[PDB]
């Protein structure tokens, strides 16, 4: 029990962070109807991007 | 993606010596129990 509580505490300490989108070629970047919230992103007008 | 992006704590650490020590304690304890059975 002590080892398992220490493992849970150390796993909180070893804190990684996942991301929503990890690529410009994402399947989320095909259609926002693929998931239930339609997310949104734009660019600056008349820009090089 | 061909070479750069392609690349090549836990519970295993706190189990091995503990398991072996408890197993050796069980092996010694069974013999001590049979000594106590021979005593009574
Ligand atoms: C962007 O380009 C259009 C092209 O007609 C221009 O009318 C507009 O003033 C420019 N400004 C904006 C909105 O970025």
């Amino acid at each position: 029990l002590a080892s398992y509580t220490a493992n849970l505490a150390a796993f909180m300490i070893q804190e990684e962070f996942v991301d929503q989108v990890t690529g410009l070629s994402d399947k989320k970047f095909q259609r926002p109807h693929d998931y239930s919230p339609p997310f949104r992103f734009g660019t600056v007008p008349n820009g090089s991007t | 993606k061909t070479w750069v992006r392609y690349q090549e704590t836990l519970t295993f650490e706190n189990m091995a010596g503990v398991f072996m020590l408890v197993a050796g304690g069980i092996v010694a304890g069974i013999f001590l129990i049979f000594i106590e059975i021979a005593y009574k």
